[PDB]
């Protein structure tokens, strides 16, 4: 099965770090802006079968943006991220989600709310309220501490799938 | 020293109940439990409060003041 | 080889993108596209990829481009190209009408962006132009002018724009906010039109009020949405415009209007009424959207304007009627959760009321919020077991979370309502006790677990009686257990002022500490007891560490519970006495050094690898919270473990894991006991130089960090560390040769280790081993690296070192030999070379040079300041002098802050 998932936010997110946790299982301290987009395909395993989710990182910082938009084309999904260290991030989150809508309307998406491990959080978990619609759902995801790695692919995939029993092998 | 979504305020009255007036040299504030339990606050006294992005009116008492912000020039 | 942009070389580009399974020939195709947007033959081929003949897939990248070199590059477009501009895009945009919906919008986002990068001056009356411009065919021609009018505020609240220039279109965009409303209001009131128009009425009214409007103005268009929800397919559209006219903020002060509106969203009771029955979960949710928009958002001014208490009233009803929707929210009722902020709301409005008419106020809402915890507390009771088990797993995680939201908003309705809700949860409570659901008991006691943790002292009448039900209470099911547990966990705090309660507790949380499946609960409360209730906990004592040992014999615990369980047994040894607790120690150590014992001598085997991180672990966390001192026979085990330590180290140095899970014991131990650390110091020092020089890791510089801050002071165990420091210091600038950026962890924390050494001891560096110079040099780069903290922990460092200067002589002569290339990168940081987040951080930099060193600084700034264009090109040569004749000046340290974000705003 395979379905391209569009990864926007905000840049310095570390979303790029959490593909590549996905892909390698290393985690990389030192960040790189993204320049245009990282095109990488993940692939899990289910009991259904193995499910593949093509991932079109996007450029976060508005300079590096590229393409923007262009990418989104074809997206069966999308994933939001955002800095809970950084209140900025959440506050740009509703003009990610407009851009996404405009290009595909209904699609499944799923926000997240990384470096969660660290002590200090800027951004309380009682504010998030994009979780409200039916295909929208939020998560407390950390690149590092791989706390809620499998959460937004799994519910994409339950999702798209329509297989709400799907589970991860 | 005060972040962004938190003003530095001074006690205007009293309301009770975890709850004070006060205005803000940049509303309604709040004090919590345990913390607000530990340390007494009177009017006229420094503060410092935390915004709500709801709701500007409200505000949630993060520090007690003890004269160094007057060096700092804030 | 090359490809010129044309429309061919572009079109294969981009199915080559869209289509070509290889990433690299997407890597590829989209760079050479990243070149052909910016282009200039773009303006040429654009318009051939939006004609007809091409899939909407290549025609969407055609509208994308033109959006794109009129948004980022509007500087470059030529004064008589304008109109030019314009004009076309509107008749390509008629063309889309019947076209492709994303295209449509791609366009119309365009010319929105033309419309704001021209509106103050340039074109005068865009909305009106529009309007005349679209008024071959005709209800599609409506539709498109309204996508555009829709898109056109929104694209204003993501344009980036001087202040100046942003106020100044937000005026200009506000006078034809008032020519957009009667189109919006014609349209919809003319009964010629249809729904699909309609939709796009709602839709562009809902996108201009997200800019603050008077709602005087929205008024009319309010009540036509109001009109509209009676519709099936005008509903969702409708609610949205209403709660974003509502909601907005500017809304708080026409009282006038808002008191208008109140019997409209009490004329769709009749319409939730029918929706609740027929099951009707979407449209019982919109209006519930409504009627809590209305709520929290005006309950302030509506309770204040007394003369309608009656109205409200019923408003605080409906709400109400919306929180007790039959069913569970999970899956049968999508409503009540939208409830609960309004309610918090309200109850703090009514306590923010001066006491004279809060009592009046409080006299009619507080059987409302009495009625309220009845709701909530069967709300949240779990369906029958039968029932849940069928459940998606995304279900129950939302009634989960759902339930948390109720906890919380239990805890303010105990502020509100006080000791009088504690007597009637004991009542019920005590009634049930005294067929049979679980479910109903554990309702109730979830709520005592919510409450009970801020209930004060002062008037805790019930939590005594509470106390003596909890063991009355049946350990059939686990999720009532569960509940116990934590309700438990919550009483901890008033269990430690009453310790003669404690005995009628501890023996049904040991027991919990067997069953398997309330691990996460009874520890947490182990914990949350053993931390609390310590003094008054050791006759108890000899039961808990025999229950620990049984339950941690058996593979009972995960090992992350099992942590928690090792914190709680040093909170318990901490306050024991010293030869019992040795002994104590001793034992429930003993099995685990055999186990460590039998893992060395082994050849590293991946299953014996995480055997050996689980004791590391438990002996980490036992050493975390074992505390004689309550700011030690700790260091008489850390003693006897280095050696086994010193070997395990040798057998896996290489695995990073087990070597920071090693190092940790060391950290922990080291956290925990300030002054009765010294003893393993000449110890710690050794085993920590040589992993450092084997493996460079960021924890060690932590460690040696904390060692300098923790026994700076003390010289007697000062001389070991200093060797660690300085080791520490050469192996960094040694391995930062071979990669400056390779590693940005063990830079920032090196960073953090000065910062603390040069607050900590200042005549530490004095030392001649260190290279000062270049440390100075590191630091310099470090304020270039794109990893923010990195670069704020450098910033700190620096902020530190200048006091320092003259009262140390090598901070002094470094500082004088070095110092003009430090405020070198710092100018070049403000000009444009890093983030707006962290100059503040900067800023205090520069006024520490104020504040240490006038002379040096003022000479320095004069100097560099003087090339033309050094932070920015952008910045005037007066512009230049008003920032030195700022920064000199002998000038209070915040506002520097602010002088500086001015200068880095003009920059950018
Ligand atoms: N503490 C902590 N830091 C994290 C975590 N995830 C990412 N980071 C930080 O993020 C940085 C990596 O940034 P990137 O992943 O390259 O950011 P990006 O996704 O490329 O953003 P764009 O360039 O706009 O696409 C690392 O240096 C980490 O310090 C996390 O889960 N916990
Ligand atoms: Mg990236």
């Amino acid at each position: 099965v395979q379905f391209k998932l569009v990864l926007v936010g905000d840049g310095g997110t570390g979303k790029t770090t959490f593909v590549k946790r996905h892909l390698t299982g290393e985690f990389e301290k030192k960040y790189v802006a993204t320049l245009g987009v990282e095109v990488h395909p993940l692939v899990f395993h289910t009991n259904r079968g193995p499910i593949k989710f093509n991932v079109w990182d996007t450029a976060g910082l508005e300079k590096f943006g590229g393409l923007r938009d262009g990418y989104y084309i074809q997206a069966q999904c999308a994933i939001i991220m955002f800095d809970v260290t950084s209140r900025v991030t959440y506050k740009n989150v509703p003009n990610w989600h407009r851009d996404l809508v405009r290009v595909c309307e209904n699609i499944p998406i799923v926000l997240c709310g990384n470096k969660v491990d660290i002590k200090d959080r800027k951004v309380k978990a009682k504010s998030i309220v994009f979780h409200r619609k039916k295909n929208l759902q939020y998560y407390d995801i950390s690149a590092k501490s791989n706390y809620n790695f499998e959460k937004p692919f799994l519910w994409l995939a339950r999702k798209l799938i329509g297989d709400p029993n799907l589970e991860f092998v | 020293f005060k972040e962004d979504g938190q003003e530095y305020a001074q006690v205007i009255k009293m309301l009770g109940n975890g709850r004070l007036e006060a205005m803000c040299f940049d509303r309604l504030c709040h004090i919590r439990g345990k913390l607000r339990k530990k340390v007494w606050i009177n009017t006229s006294d420094i503060i410092l409060v935390g915004l709500r992005d709801y709701q500007d009116n409200k505000a949630d008492v993060i520090l007690k003041y003890n004269r160094s912000l007057k060096a700092y020039g804030e | 080889p090359a490809l010129d942009f044309t429309v061919e070389n572009v079109e294969k580009a981009l199915h080559q993108l869209y289509y070509d399974p290889n990433i690299e020939n997407k890597n590829l195709a989209q760079k050479w596209l990243m070149q052909a947007q910016v282009s200039p033959q773009a303006w040429h081929f654009s318009w051939q990829l939006l004609q007809p003949d091409k899939v909407p897939e290549i025609q969407y990248f055609g509208a994308s481009a033109l959006h794109i070199k009129i948004s980022r590059y509007w500087s470059d477009i030529p004064t008589d190209q304008y109109e030019s501009l314009k004009a076309q895009l509107f008749t390509q945009i008629t063309r889309f009408a019947s076209g492709s919906k994303i295209v449509l919008t791609r366009l119309c986002v365009a010319l929105a962006s033309l419309a704001l990068s021209m509106m103050p001056d340039a074109w005068p009356c865009a909305v009106a132009d529009m309007v005349r411009l679209f008024q071959v065919d005709g209800q599609g021609r409506c539709l498109a002018l309204l996508e555009l009018l829709t898109v056109l505020p929104e694209e204003f609240q993501t344009s980036r724009l001087p202040q100046y220039r942003k106020g100044l279109v937000r005026t200009s965009l506000a006078v034809e906010c008032g020519a957009v409303f009667p189109l919006l209001e014609q349209l919809l009131q003319q009964p010629s039109s249809p729904s699909c128009v309609r939709q796009k009425v709602l839709k562009c009214f809902s996108s201009w009020v997200q800019l603050e409007v008077p709602l005087q103005d929205c008024e009319a268009l309010i009540q036509a949405a109001f009109a509209a929800l009676q519709d099936s397919e005008l509903f969702d559209s409708s609610v949205e415009a209403i709660v974003n006219a509502i909601s907005q903020p500017d809304a708080q002060r026409y009282v006038n209007t808002l008191l208008k509106l109140i019997p409209l969203v009490l004329g769709l009771q009749e319409q939730l009424r029918q929706a609740v029955q027929n099951g009707d979960m979407e449209t019982s949710h919109g209006i519930c959207r409504i009627a809590v928009a209305l709520g929290e958002n005006h309950s302030r001014a509506l309770l204040d304007q007394v003369e309608h208490w009656q109205s409200f009233l019923a408003l605080v009803n409906m709400i109400m009627f919306c929180t007790g929707i039959p069913g569970h929210y999970p899956v049968n009722e999508t409503t009540s959760s939208l409830t609960l902020t309004f309610w918090y709301t309200l109850q703090d409005d009514i306590l923010s009321f001066e006491a004279e008419k809060q009592a009046v106020y409080q006299q009619v809402y507080r059987p409302v919020y009495f009625q309220l915890v009845d709701v909530l507390l069967h709300k949240a009771q779990f369906p029958s077991d039968e029932e849940y088990g069928f459940w998606s797993s995304d279900e129950k995680e939302q009634f989960r979370i759902y339930r948390v939201d109720i906890s919380d908003t239990l805890m303010y309705v105990y502020e509100m309502l006080g000791a009088e809700l504690l007597s009637n949860l004991y009542d019920k409570l005590g009634r049930l006790l005294t067929p049979y659901s679980w479910q109903h008991t554990e309702a109730l006691l979830y709520g005592f677990q919510s409450i009970a943790e801020t209930i004060d002292v002062n008037y805790s009448d019930v939590v005594p009686g509470l106390i003596g039900l909890i063991p009355r209470i049946s350990i059939s099911n686990v999720q009532l257990a569960d509940t116990v547990m934590f309700t438990i966990g919550a009483l901890s705090e008033w269990l430690a002022d009453h310790p003669v309660m404690i005995n009628s507790v501890l023996p049904l949380v040991l027991h919990a500490l067997g069953n398997p499946e309330l691990s996460v609960s009874s520890v947490s409360t182990l914990k949350k007891i053993c931390r609390e209730c310590k003094y008054d906990l050791p006759p108890y004592a000899a039961n808990i560490v025999a229950v620990s040992q049984d339950v941690l014999m058996k593979q009972i615990h995960k090992t992350s519970q099992c942590m928690w369980l090792m914190q709680a047994l040093g909170f318990l040894l901490s306050a024991l006495q010293v030869e019992e607790i040795l002994k104590n120690l001793h034992s429930l150590i003993s099995p685990y050094i055999q186990q460590l014992e039998k893992l060395a001598e082994e050849i590293p085997n991946p299953s014996n690898k995480l055997a050996i991180v689980h004791i590391l672990g438990l002996l980490s966390n036992l050493f975390t919270t074992l505390d004689i001192s309550h700011h030690n026979p700790v260091v008489v085990v850390l003693q006897q473990v280095f050696q086994l330590i010193q070997k395990v180290l040798s057998k896996w140095l290489n695995d990073a894991q087990v070597v920071e899970a090693v190092c940790a014991i060391f950290e922990k131990s080291v956290k925990t006991l300030l002054d009765d650390f010294a003893p393993m110091v000449p110890q710690l020092c050794e085993m920590l130089g040589r992993m450092y020089s084997t493996i460079p890791q960021a924890s060690a510089l932590d460690l040696t960090r904390q060692l300098v801050h923790i026994f700076a002071h003390e010289p007697a165990h000062f001389p070991p560390i200093e060797a660690l420091f300085l080791l520490v210091t050469s192996v960094t600038l040694t391995l930062f040769q071979q990669g400056p950026r390779d590693h940005p962890d063990i830079v920032d924390s090196f960073m953090q280790l000065l910062a603390q050494a040069l607050k900590r001891k200042p005549d530490l560096f004095l030392c001649e081993r260190l290279d000062v110079k270049a440390v100075f040099q590191c630091a310099v780069l470090a304020l270039k690296f794109p990893e923010a903290p990195t670069v704020k922990a450098s910033c700190g460092f620096f902020t530190e070192l200048l006091p320092r200067c003259g009262e140390v002589e090598s901070v002094g002569k470094v500082v004088q030999e070095d110092g003009r290339m430090l405020l070198i990168a710092v100018l070049e940081a403000i000009g444009g070379q890093a983030s707006r987040s962290l100059m503040d951080c900067f800023a205090d930099i520069l006024f520490a040079l104020n504040k240490h060193c006038f002379s040096l600084l003022s000479m320095w700034i004069k100097e560099a300041l003087q090339p033309p264009g050094f932070p920015s090109a952008r910045l005037s040569p007066e512009q230049k002098d008003t920032f030195s004749q700022q920064i000199l000046r002998e000038v209070n340290k915040r506002r520097v802050k602010e002088m500086v974000k001015e200068f880095t705003l003009l920059c950018r």
